[PDB]
C-alpha cells in the first residue's frame, strides 16, 4: 500500500488537560492519528475525560504509541471506525506506522517477510557456556 | 530493544499478534502447519516487555519468547 | 491548544501575575546576564543573612550576630559551586542558545543568552559578587 | 562506550538515571564487560588481590598508629586489671560541654574512646611494651602496602604480564602453598616465640639490636642436632610466675603442659611455640606430595579418574572433574568460601573457650563482641559459598562433558534432597515450637512443675568423657584406671582435667533442660537455611514452572504473570531468601551465648537454667531487665558516657523500619508518582529554567530488593551491637 | 442485598440476646449494683478442665469470673 | 494528666505523675518511659487471674513476623 | 542416680514447691465464706494438686536441682514410660491414619473425576475403609514384601 497524507485535517472538541504533550514532543518525537466518523459522538480519551469527535475526518496528537493503539483498537471494536497513524519527528519528517501493507496483522498476507524464525524447539538451544567469550547469545543462534 | 523470538511449534492460532499493545508482531504464510501461517516480529524496537503474547499462547512451553535487552526510551514506556 | 499537558487558570495567565513574572530579573531576555544574576545575588544574601544569627548555635552569645552573618558568606560559597558546575555539564563552548524562539502570541524573538556557557558564567560571576555584597550590607546594617 | 559505563554501551546508551545506579553495581563482574577475553581476566582478578592486600596493610597500619599516638599503651602494661583501654581521641564540633565532661576516661584528657577490639591484650602477649615498637611496625606495615600496591602496578605491565597457561598450573601452586606459605611461617612465628616474646614474658628485652647476642637456651643448638630434645623441656615456669617479671620463672621453650596460666587465666607460650613446631613440620613434610619438573610425584587428573568404584553405584566416578574445576573460577570461589566459613566458625567456637591472650577472660565485653563479629562474618561466608555454587551451575557447567559423573548424578535427583530436607526442617520446628508453647502455657497457669524437661544425656555422656565429674558416669578419661587414662596421664591430663574441673572459666560449662530446646532450634536453623540454599543452587539451570531458566541468567526480575505468575523465580531470590534465615539463625546463637555467659558472669547461674524452659523467661529476664541501663543514656535530667550508644540503639531501628518501606511496596505506584512529580516541575515558574540531563524513573524491581536487604541487615546489625555492648559495658561484669 | 441485610440484623439481634443471657445468669449484677466503685463487673465463669480456673480472678462480691 | 486519686487533704496523684510533658519530646522518652515502664504489668502476668493476656501478648507477636 | 539427679521423693524443693502452691491458693481461700462455692472450689483445687504431688512422688521421675522433674530419653528399662512407649502409641495412630488416608485415595483414583470425591466425600466407602486400619502393620509389611508399596 502506498502511505498516505495528513495535509489539514481538524480536531475533535476538547476542553484541554494536563494529560496533554510535554518537552518530549518538542524534543524527541511524538505521534498522530487520523481516522474517519459517520456521526458525532462522545468517546473517552486515553489522558483523561470525555471529548466529542466531528463528523468526517479526524485527527489527534498523543505522546506515544500505545495511547494511538488503544485509542485505535476502541474505536475499531465499539464504533467500526478505520483509523491510521504516523510518527512525526522535530525536523518534519512524517513516518506511516499503522498497517504497512495495508492490512491489519492479524490476517495473513503473501509477500510479508518474516523475521525472527528459529526452526528448532525452545529446549534445542544451546548451553550458555558453548557461547562464552563471544559477543553472540544462545538463543540468536 | 528487547529480543523476540518465534520457534516452529507455532500452530497460527493468532493470539498473539492480537495480544500486542504496540503493534510489533505480524502473520505470514507457512508450511508446516494445518493453519498454514506462521507469527513473526518485524518491529522489535517497539517492543516493551508486557509479556502479553507470552500470557497467550497454547504450548507446552511457549513458541514466542521475549528475552529482555538494553532498554531505551520507547521500551522504558516514558512519555515525559 | 488543547492537546498540550497544560491549563489556563486566573493565577497561570492574569495581566497582574504576567506583568509581575515578565518584570522579575530572571525574565529579562534583553539584559545581559550579568545585570540581572547581581540584582539575584544581593536579594538572596540579604535574605539569607537572618535565619543564621536568629538561630544559631550561639545565638544568645555577644559573638552571635557577627558569627551568623560568617555562616551566610559561606552558604553562598557552596551555593555559587552549585551553580558552576551546572554550567559544566549543561552548555557546552560552540553550541548556540536553546531557549524558546517565539512569544506565546507567535512572533519571533531572539532567544535567551541566558542558556549559553558565557551567558551562564557571568550569570554566576554577578550572582556571587551580589551574594557577597547583600551579606555585607546586612551585617553592616544591623548591628552598626 | 563513551558515557560513564565504559566497560558497557548497553548500560551506556539509556537516558534514564538507572545507566547510574547499574553502574556501580556491575563494576566487578570481569565476565560481563564486552570484548573481554581469559587473559585480560586473569590479570585483572591478580591486580585486585594485590589492590586488596595493600588495603588490609594500610588498615592494620593505621590502628598501630592511632594506638600509639593516642593511646595508654604504657599505662596499661602496669596494670592491666585497672586500666581501661583507649583507641583514639574524639574531636567534634557538635560536643557540649556535658558531653566533653562525661567523655573523658582513663588517663587522658580529653574525650576518648574505649578500645574493644582486644589488640591491647594482643599485643602484650606478644611482647611489646614501648610506643617506639608501636611506630616500628606502623612504618613497616606503610612500607609494605607501598610495595603491594607497586607489585599491582608491575604485574599489570605488559612486559611482566603472565599467561593463562600459568594460571592453570595446579600442581606446582599447590606444592607452594602448601611447603611455603603454611609451613615457613609457622616455623618464623615459632622462632620468634622462642626468640622474642617468650625472653619478654619473663622480664628481658630482645629487640633488633641486640638479638645476636642473647642466646635464647643456654644450651643453645647442640640438643637440637645431637638428638636429645627433652633438654628443651627442663625446668618449666612455675606456678607462682608472675607475666612480665623473673620472680618464680624457668628455662624450657618447648613443653606440653596444658591448662591455663593460673594468673593471666591463657594458654602457656611455650605450648604455643612447641604446637607451631609441630605444625609447620607437618605442612613442610606434606607439601611435597604433587608431581612437577623434576620427575615425581602425583598427578591430580590420575587421582580423580582412578576413584570409581566397582559395581557402578557412583556412575562413572570421578572422570572429568579436574578440567570442571580447573577451567571455573566460580567452583574453586564456592570451595574456598566454605572452607573459610568453617574455619571462622570454629575460630569463633575456639577463641572463647581455649583463650590465648593475657588478661582477655576477665575483660567480658571484648569476648562477647570477637564472637558475635566472627559468627556474623562467618554466616554471610557461608551464605556466599551456596550463591557462588549456584552461579557455576548456571555459568561453567557442561552436561556433555560431565556425563554420569557424580555432579550429573546430583543433579540427576534434586527432588529426593529437597524432600527430606523439607521434611526434617518441619518436623524440628513442629516439634520445638510445640514443647516451646507447652512449658510457656504451664508457666502461665502456674503450674510449673508439669513441664516437659529433658536432659541432654549424650553431650553430658561426651562432656564426662572428658574428665568431668559433675554428672556421675565414669566413661574414658574419667574413670581412674583405664587405658588412655594411663596412656596420658604422664603428659597433659595433669593440667587438663584441672582446668576443665574449675567453675570460673568457660572451658565446658554445665548443660541442662534449657540447652536441648535452644540446640534444636540451632539444628532447625541450619536445616532450613541449608534447604532454601539447595534448593536454589539445584533447580538454577531449570525446572517444570520454567524448563529455560539458563538462558536468561543468574538474575532478572520474572517471567511474566502468565502460567499463574511466577515471581522470586531466580536462584539471586533464592540467596535473598536464605539471608533472612541465615540472619536469624545467627541471632538466636548469639542470644543464647551472651545470656549464658552473662548469666555466669553476674554470680548466679539459677536464672538461666531456671528461666530459659519457657519464651517468656527470654523476653523478660533478657531483653526488658538488660535494656534499662542502655535506654537511660540521655534523659529529662542529664546523660552519661552510654549516651552514644543508646542514639546507635535508636538509629538501628529507624533504619530496619526503613526497609519494610523497600520490601512490600512496590514500583508503579512510584512510577506513576514520579510522573506526576515531573509534569509538577516541568509546569512551574522560575523552576523551569533548571532542566534535568538524565531522565527519573523509579528504581528496578531486583535493585530495589537489594536495597531493603541492605537496610535490613544495617538495622540488624547495628541495633544488635549496641544493645550488646551497652548491656555488657554498663555492669562490667 | 435486601436478603442479606435481613440476615444481618438477625444475627446482630442473636449477638445481643446472647449478651444479656450471660448478664442475667452469670454475672455479679446485683452485688455491683449496691457498691459500684468497690466492685469490678464480670459477665464470664471458666470451667474448670485443664486448669484455666485461675483466669478466675476476685472481682468482688463473692463472686469469681474475668473482668468485662 | 487526668486520671488519678484524690487523698482526703485535697492533693491530686496522677498515676505516671505527670511526666508527658516533658518525656514525650523524644522518641528516647516515648520507648522507655511508655513502651518500656507500662509493660511491666504484662510480662509479670504470670500466675495470675491476668496470665492469659500475657499468654496473648506473645501470641500476637508470633502472628506479626508470621505474615513477614 | 542418672547425671547427677534425685529421686522426686526424696528431694525437698519438690515439697517447698508443694508447700508455696497450698499456701498460694489457701490465701485466696479465707477470703470467701465457708459455706460459699468459691470454698468447694478451692478445696478441690487444693486435693488435685496434693493428689498430682502424691502421683508424681509414686511414679519415680528424678527432679533436678530446681526441684522440677526431668525426662530420661536414653531408653533406660527403668525409665521406658516417659518416652518409649508413648512413642509406640502415636506410631500406631499416625499409621493408622496414613494408611486409612491412602486406602481412601488409592479407592476413589479409579473413578472419572476423584476430584469431586475429594470436595465432597462419599460416607459409606470411608466408613468400610476405616476399620482395616487396625491391622495396618501386617498390610504394609505384607505389601512391602509383595512389592505393592513403591509406584514404579
Ligand atoms: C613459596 C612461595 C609462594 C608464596 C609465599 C606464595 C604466596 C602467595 N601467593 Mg602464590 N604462587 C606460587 C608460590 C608462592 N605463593 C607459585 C609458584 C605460583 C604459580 C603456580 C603461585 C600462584 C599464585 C597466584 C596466581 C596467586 C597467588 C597468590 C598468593 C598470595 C595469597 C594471598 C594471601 O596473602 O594469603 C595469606 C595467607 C595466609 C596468612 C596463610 C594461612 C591462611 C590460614 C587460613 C590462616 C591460619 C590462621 C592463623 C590462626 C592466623 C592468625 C592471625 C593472627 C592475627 C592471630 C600469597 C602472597 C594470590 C594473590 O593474592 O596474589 C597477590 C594470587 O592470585 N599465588
Ligand atoms: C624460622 C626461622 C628462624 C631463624 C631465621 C632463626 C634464627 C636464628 N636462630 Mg633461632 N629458632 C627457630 C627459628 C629460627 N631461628 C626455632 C623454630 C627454634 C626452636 C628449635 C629456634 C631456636 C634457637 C636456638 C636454641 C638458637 C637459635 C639461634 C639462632 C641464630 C643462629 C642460627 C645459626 O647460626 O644456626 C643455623 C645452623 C644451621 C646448620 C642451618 C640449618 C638450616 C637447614 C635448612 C636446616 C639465628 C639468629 C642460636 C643463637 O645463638 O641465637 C643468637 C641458638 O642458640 N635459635
Ligand atoms: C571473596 C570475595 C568475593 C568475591 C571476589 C566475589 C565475587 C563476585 N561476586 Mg560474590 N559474594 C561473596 C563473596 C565474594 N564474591 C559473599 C560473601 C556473598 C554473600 C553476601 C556473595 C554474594 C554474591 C551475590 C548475591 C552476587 C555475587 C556476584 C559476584 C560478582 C559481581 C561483583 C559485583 O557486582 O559487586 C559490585 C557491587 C557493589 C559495589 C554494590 C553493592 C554493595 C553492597 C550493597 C554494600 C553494602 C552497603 C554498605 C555496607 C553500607 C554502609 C553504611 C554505613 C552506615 C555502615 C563477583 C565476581 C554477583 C554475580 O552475579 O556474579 C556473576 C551477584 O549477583 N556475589
Ligand atoms: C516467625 C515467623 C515465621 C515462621 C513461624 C515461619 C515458618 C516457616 N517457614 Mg518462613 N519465613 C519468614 C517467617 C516465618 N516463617 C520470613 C520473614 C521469611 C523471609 C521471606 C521466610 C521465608 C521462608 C523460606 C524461604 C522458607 C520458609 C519455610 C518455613 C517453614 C520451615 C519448616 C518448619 O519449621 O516447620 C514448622 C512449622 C510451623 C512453625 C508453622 C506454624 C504451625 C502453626 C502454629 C500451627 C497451626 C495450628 C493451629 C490449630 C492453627 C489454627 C488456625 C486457626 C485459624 C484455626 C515454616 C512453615 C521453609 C519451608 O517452607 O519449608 C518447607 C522455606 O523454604 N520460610
Ligand atoms: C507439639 C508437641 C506437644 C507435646 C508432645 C505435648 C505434650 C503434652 N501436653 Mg502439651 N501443649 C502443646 C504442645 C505439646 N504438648 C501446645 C501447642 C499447647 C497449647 C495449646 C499445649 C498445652 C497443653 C495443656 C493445656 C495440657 C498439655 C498437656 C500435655 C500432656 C498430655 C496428657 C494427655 O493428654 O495424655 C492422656 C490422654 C491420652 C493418652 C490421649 C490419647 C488416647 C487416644 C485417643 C487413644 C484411644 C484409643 C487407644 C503431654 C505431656 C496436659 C498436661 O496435663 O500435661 C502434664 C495439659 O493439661 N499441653
Ligand atoms: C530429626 C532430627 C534431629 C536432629 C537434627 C537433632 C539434632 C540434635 N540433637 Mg536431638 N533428638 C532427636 C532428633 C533430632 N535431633 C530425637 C528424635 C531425640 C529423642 C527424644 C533427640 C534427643 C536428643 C538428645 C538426648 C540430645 C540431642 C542432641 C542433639 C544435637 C547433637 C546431635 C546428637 O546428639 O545426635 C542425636 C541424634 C539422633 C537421636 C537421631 C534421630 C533421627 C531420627 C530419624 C529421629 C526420629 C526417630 C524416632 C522418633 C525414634 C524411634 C521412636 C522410639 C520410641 C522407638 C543436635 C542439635 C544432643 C545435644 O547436643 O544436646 C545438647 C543431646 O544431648 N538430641
Ligand atoms: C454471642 C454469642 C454467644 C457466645 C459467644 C456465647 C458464649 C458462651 N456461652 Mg452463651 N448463650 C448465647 C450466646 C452466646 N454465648 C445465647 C443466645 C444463649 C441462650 C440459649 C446462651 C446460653 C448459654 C448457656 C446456657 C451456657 C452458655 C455458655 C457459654 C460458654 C461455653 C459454650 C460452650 O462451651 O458450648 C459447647 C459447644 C457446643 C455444644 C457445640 C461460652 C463463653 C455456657 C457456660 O458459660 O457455662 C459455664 C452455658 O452453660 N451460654
Ligand atoms: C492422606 C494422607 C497423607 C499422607 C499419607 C501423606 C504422606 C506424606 N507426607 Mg503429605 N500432606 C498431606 C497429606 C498426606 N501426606 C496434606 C493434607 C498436606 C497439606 C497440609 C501434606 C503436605 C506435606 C508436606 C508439606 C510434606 C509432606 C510430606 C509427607 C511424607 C512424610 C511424612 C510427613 O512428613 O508428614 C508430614 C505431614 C503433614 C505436614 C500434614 C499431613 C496430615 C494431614 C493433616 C492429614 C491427612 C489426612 C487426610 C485428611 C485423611 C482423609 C481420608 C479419609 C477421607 C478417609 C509422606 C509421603 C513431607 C515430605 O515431603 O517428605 C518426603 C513434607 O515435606 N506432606
Ligand atoms: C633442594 C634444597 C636442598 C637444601 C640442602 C641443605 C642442606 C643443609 C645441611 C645442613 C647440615 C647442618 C649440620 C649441623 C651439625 O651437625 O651441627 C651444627 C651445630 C651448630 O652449632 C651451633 O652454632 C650456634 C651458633 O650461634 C651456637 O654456637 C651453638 O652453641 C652451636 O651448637 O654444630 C655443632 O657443633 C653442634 C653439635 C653437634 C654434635 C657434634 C658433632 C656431630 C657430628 C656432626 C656432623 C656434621 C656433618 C654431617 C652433615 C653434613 C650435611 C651436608
Ligand atoms: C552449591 C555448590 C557448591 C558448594 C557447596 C558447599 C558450599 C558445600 C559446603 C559443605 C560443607 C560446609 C561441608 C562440611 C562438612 C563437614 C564435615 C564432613 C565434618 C567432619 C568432621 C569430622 C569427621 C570430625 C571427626 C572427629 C571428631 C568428631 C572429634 C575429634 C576426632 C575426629 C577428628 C575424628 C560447589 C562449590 C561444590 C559447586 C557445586 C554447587
Ligand atoms: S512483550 Fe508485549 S509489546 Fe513485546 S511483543 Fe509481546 S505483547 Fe508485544
Ligand atoms: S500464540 Fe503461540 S501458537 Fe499461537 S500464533 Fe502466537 S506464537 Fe503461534
Amino acid at each position: 500500500t502506498p502511505p498516505q497524507l495528513d495535509p489539514n485535517t481538524p480536531s475533535p472538541i476538547f476542553a484541554g488537560s494536563t494529560g496533554g504533550l510535554l518537552r518530549k514532543a518538542q524534543v524527541e518525537e511524538f505521534y498522530v492519528i487520523t481516522w474517519n466518523s459517520p456521526k458525532e459522538q462522545i468517546f473517552e480519551m486515553p489522558t483523561g475525560g470525555a471529548a466529542i469527535m466531528r463528523e468526517g475526518p479526524n485527527l489527534l496528537k498523543l505522546a506515544r504509541k500505545e495511547q494511538c493503539l488503544a485509542l485505535g483498537t476502541r474505536l475499531r471494536s465499539k464504533y467500526k471506525i478505520t483509523y491510521q497513524f504516523y510518527r512525526v519527528f522535530p525536523n518534519g519528517e512524517v513516518q506511516y506506522l499503522h498497517p504497512k501493507d495495508g492490512v491489519y496483522p492479524e490476517k495473513a498476507n503473501p509477500g510479508r517477510e518474516g523475521v525472527g524464525l528459529n526452526m528448532r524447539s525452545i529446549g534445542k538451544n544451546v548451553s550458555p557456556i558453548e557461547v562464552k567469550f563471544t559477543g553472540k547469545q544462545s538463543y540468536d543462534l | 530493544s528487547h529480543s523476540v523470538k518465534i520457534y516452529d511449534t507455532c500452530i497460527g492460532c493468532t493470539q498473539c499478534v492480537r495480544a500486542c499493545p504496540t503493534d510489533v508482531l505480524e502473520m505470514i504464510p507457512w508450511d508446516g502447519c494445518k493453519a498454514k501461517q506462521i507469527a513473526s516480529a518485524p518491529r522489535t524496537e517497539d517492543c516493551v516487555g508486557c509479556k502479553r503474547c507470552e500470557s497467550a499462547c497454547p504450548t507446552d512451553f511457549l513458541s514466542v519468547r521475549v528475552y529482555l535487552w538494553h532498554e531505551t526510551t520507547r521500551s522504558m514506556g516514558l512519555a515525559y | 491548544d488543547p492537546f498540550i499537558g497544560s491549563l489556563e487558570t486566573p493565577v497561570t495567565s492574569s495581566p497582574l501575575i504576567a506583568w509581575y513574572l515578565s518584570n522579575l530579573p530572571g525574565y529579562r531576555t534583553a539584559v545581559n546576564p550579568l545585570l540581572r544574576g547581581v540584582e539575584v545575588g544581593l536579594a538572596h544574601g540579604f535574605f539569607l543573612v537572618g535565619p543564621f544569627v536568629k538561630a544559631g548555635p550561639l545565638r544568645n552569645t555577644a559573638y552571635a550576630g557577627s558569627a551568623g552573618s560568617l555562616a551566610a558568606a559561606g552558604l553562598v560559597v557552596i551555593l555559587s559551586m552549585c551553580l558552576t558546575i551546572y554550567g559544566i555539564s549543561s552548555f557546552k563552548e560552540g553550541e548556540p542558545s536553546i531557549a524558546p524562539s517565539l512569544t506565546l502570541t507567535g512572533r519571533k524573538k531572539q532567544p535567551d543568552q541566558l542558556q549559553t556557557a558565557d551567558g551562564w558564567a557571568k550569570f554566576t560571576g554577578g550572582f556571587f559578587f551580589g551574594g557577597i555584597s547583600g551579606v555585607t550590607w546586612a551585617y553592616f546594617l544591623l548591628y552598626v | 562506550a563513551l558515557r560513564f559505563p565504559r566497560f558497557s554501551q548497553g548500560l551506556a546508551q539509556d537516558p534514564t538515571t538507572r545507566r547510574i545506579w547499574f553502574g556501580i553495581a556491575t563494576a566487578h563482574d570481569f565476565e560481563n564487560h564486552d570484548d573481554i577475553t581469559e587473559e585480560r581476566l586473569y590479570q585483572n582478578i591478580f591486580a585486585s588481590h594485590f589492590g586488596q592486600l595493600a588495603i588490609i596493610f594500610l588498615w592494620t597500619s593505621g590502628n598501630l598508629f592511632h594506638v600509639a599516638w593516642q593511646g595508654n599503651f604504657e599505662a596499661w602494661v602496669q596494670d592491666p586489671l585497672h586500666v581501661r583501654p583507649i583507641a583514639h581521641a574524639i574531636w567534634d564540633p557538635h560536643f557540649g560541654q556535658p558531653a566533653v565532661e562525661a567523655f573523658t576516661r582513663g588517663g587522658a584528657l580529653g574525650p576518648v574512646n574505649i578500645a574493644y577490639s582486644g589488640v591491647y591484650q594482643w599485643w602484650y602477649t606478644i611482647g611489646l611494651r614501648t610506643n617506639g615498637d608501636l611506630y616500628t611496625g606502623a612504618l613497616f606495615l606503610l612500607f609494605l602496602s607501598a610495595i603491594s600496591l607497586i607489585a599491582g602496578w608491575l604485574h599489570l605491565q605488559p612486559k611482566w604480564k603472565p599467561s593463562v597457561s600459568w594460571f592453570k598450573n595446579a600442581e606446582s601452586r599447590l606444592n607452594h602453598h602448601l611447603s611455603g606459605l603454611f609451613g615457613v611461617s609457622s616455623l618464623a612465628w615459632t622462632g620468634h616465640l622462642v626468640h622474642v616474646a617468650i625472653p619478654g614474658s619473663r622480664g628481658e628485652y630482645v629487640r633488633w639490636n641486640n638479638f645476636l647476642g642473647v642466646l635464647p637456651h643456654p644450651q643453645g643448638l647442640g640438643p637440637l642436632f645431637t638428638g636429645q630434645w627433652n633438654l628443651y623441656a627442663q625446668n618449666p615456669d612455675s606456678s607462682s610466675h608472675l607475666f612480665g617479671t623473673s620472680q618464680g620463672t624457668g628455662t624450657a621453650i618447648l613443653t606440653l603442659l596444658g591448662g591455663f596460666h593460673p594468673q593471666t587465666q591463657s594458654l602457656w607460650l611455650t605450648d604455643i611455640a612447641h604446637h607451631h613446631l609441630a605444625i609447620a613440620i607437618l605442612f613442610l613434610v606434606a607439601g611435597h606430595m604433587y608431581r612437577t619438573n623434576f620427575g615425581i610425584g602425583h598427578s591430580i587428573k590420575d587421582l580423580l579418574e582412578a576413584h570409581i568404584p566397582p559395581g557402578g553405584r557412583l556412575g562413572r566416578g570421578h572422570r572429568g572433574l579436574y578440567d570442571t574445576i580447573n577451567n571455573s573460577i566460580h567452583f574453586q570461589l564456592g570451595l574456598a568460601l566454605a572452607s573459610l566459613g568453617v574455619i571462622t566458625s570454629l575460630v569463633a567456637q575456639h577463641m572463647y573457650s581455649l583463650p590465648a591472650y593475657a588478661f582477655i577472660a576477665q575483660d567480658f565485653t571484648t569476648q562477647a563482641a570477637l564472637y558475635t563479629h566472627h559468627q556474623y562474618i562467618a554466616g554471610f561466608i557461608m551464605t556466599g559459598a551456596f550463591a557462588h555454587g549456584a552461579i557455576f551451575f548456571i555459568r561453567d557447567y557442561n552436561p556433555e562433558q560431565n556425563e554420569d559423573n557424580v555432579l550429573a548424578r546430583m543433579l540427576d535427583h534434586k527432588e529426593a534432597i529437597i524432600s527430606h530436607l523439607s521434611w526434617a526442617s518441619l518436623f524440628l520446628g513442629f516439634h520445638t515450637l510445640g514443647l516451646y508453647v507447652h512449658n510457656d502455657v504451664m508457666l502461665a497457669f502456674g503450674t510449673p512443675e508439669k513441664q516437659i524437661l529433658i536432659e541432654p544425656i549424650f553431650a553430658q555422656w561426651i562432656q564426662s568423657a572428658h574428665g568431668k565429674t559433675s554428672y556421675g558416669f565414669d566413661v574414658l578419661l574419667s574413670s581412674t584406671n583405664s587405658p588412655a587414662f594411663n596412656a596420658g596421664r604422664s603428659i597433659w591430663l595433669p593440667g587438663w582435667l584441672n582446668a576443665i574441673n574449675e567453675n570460673s572459666n568457660s572451658l565446658f560449662l554445665t548443660i541442662g533442660p534449657g540447652d536441648f530446646l535452644v540446640h534444636h532450634a540451632i539444628a532447625l536453623g541450619l536445616h532450613t537455611t541449608t534447604l532454601i540454599l539447595v534448593k536454589g543452587a539445584l533447580d538454577a539451570r531449570g525446572s517444570k514452572l520454567m524448563p529455560d531458566k539458563k538462558d536468561f541468567g543468574y538474575s532478572f526480575p520474572c517471567d511474566g504473570p502468565g502460567r499463574g505468575g511466577t515471581c522470586d523465580i531466580s536462584a539471586w531470590d533464592a540467596f535473598y531468601l536464605a539471608v533472612f534465615w541465615m540472619l536469624n539463625t545467627i541471632g538466636w546463637v548469639t542470644f543464647y551465648w551472651h545470656w549464658k555467659h552473662i548469666t555466669l558472669w553476674q554470680g548466679n547461674v539459677s536464672q538461666f537454667n531456671e528461666s530459659s524452659t519457657y519464651l517468656m523467661g527470654w523476653l523478660r529476664d533478657y531483653l526488658w531487665l538488660n535494656s534499662s541501663q542502655l535506654i537511660n543514656g540521655y534523659n529529662p535530667f542529664g546523660m552519661n558516657s552510654l549516651s552514644v550508644w543508646a542514639w546507635m540503639f535508636l538509629f538501628g531501628h529507624l533504619v530496619w523500619a526503613t526497609g519494610f518501606m523497600f520490601l512490600i511496596s512496590w514500583r508503579g505506584y512510584w512510577q506513576e508518582l514520579i510522573e506526576t512529580l515531573a509534569w509538577a516541575h516541568e509546569r512551574t515558574p522560575l523552576a523551569n529554567l533548571i532542566r534535568w540531563r538524565d531522565k527519573p524513573v523509579a528504581l528496578s524491581i531486583v535493585q530495589a530488593r537489594l536495597v531493603g536487604l541492605a537496610h535490613f541487615s544495617v538495622g540488624y546489625i547495628f541495633t544488635y551491637a549496641a544493645f550488646l555492648i551497652a548491656s555488657t559495658s554498663g555492669k562490667f561484669g | 442485598v435486601f436478603s442479606a441485610h435481613f440476615g444481618q440484623l438477625s444475627i446482630i439481634f442473636l449477638w445481643l440476646s446472647g449478651m444479656y443471657f450471660h448478664g442475667a445468669r452469670f454475672s455479679n449484677y446485683e452485688a455491683w449494683l449496691s457498691d459500684p466503685t468497690h466492685i469490678g463487673p464480670s459477665a464470664q465463669v471458666v470451667w474448670s478442665i485443664v486448669g484455666q480456673e485461675i483466669l478466675n480472678g476476685d472481682v468482688g462480691g463473692g463472686f469469681r469470673g474475668i473482668q468485662i | 494528666d487526668v486520671w488519678g486519686s484524690i487523698s482526703d487533704q485535697g492533693v491530686v496523684t496522677h498515676i505516671t505523675g505527670g511526666n508527658f510533658a516533658q518525656s514525650s519530646i523524644t522518641i528516647n522518652g516515648w520507648l522507655r518511659d511508655f513502651l518500656w515502664a507500662q509493660a511491666s504489668q504484662v510480662i509479670q502476668s504470670y500466675g495470675s487471674s491476668l496470665s492469659a493476656y500475657g499468654l496473648f501478648f506473645l501470641g500476637a507477636h508470633f502472628v506479626w513476623a508470621f505474615s513477614l | 542416680d542418672i547425671s547427677g539427679l534425685t529421686p522426686c521423693k526424696d528431694s525437698k524443693q519438690f515439697a517447698k514447691r508443694e508447700k508455696q502452691q497450698i499456701k498460694k491458693l489457701e490465701s485466696s481461700l479465707k477470703l470467701y465464706a465457708p459455706e460459699s462455692a468459691p470454698a468447694l472450689a478451692l478445696n478441690a483445687q487444693i486435693e488435685k494438686t496434693k493428689r498430682r504431688f502424691d502421683n508424681y512422688g509414686k511414679y519415680g521421675l528424678l527432679c533436678g536441682s530446681d526441684g522440677l522433674p526431668h525426662l530420661i530419653v536414653n531408653g533406660d528399662q527403668r525409665h521406658w514410660g516417659e518416652f518409649i512407649t508413648p512413642g509406640i502409641l502415636f506410631l500406631y495412630i499416625a499409621g493408622w491414619i496414613g494408611w486409612v488416608g491412602r486406602s481412601y485415595l488409592i479407592a476413589i483414583s479409579g473413578e472419572k473425576k476423584p476430584a469431586m470425591k475429594e470436595i465432597i466425600i462419599d460416607v459409606p466407602l470411608a466408613s468400610r475403609i476405616i476399620f482395616r486400619g487396625f491391622i495396618w502393620p501386617v498390610a504394609a509389611y505384607r505389601e512391602f514384601l509383595n512389592g505393592d508399596l513403591i509406584a514404579k
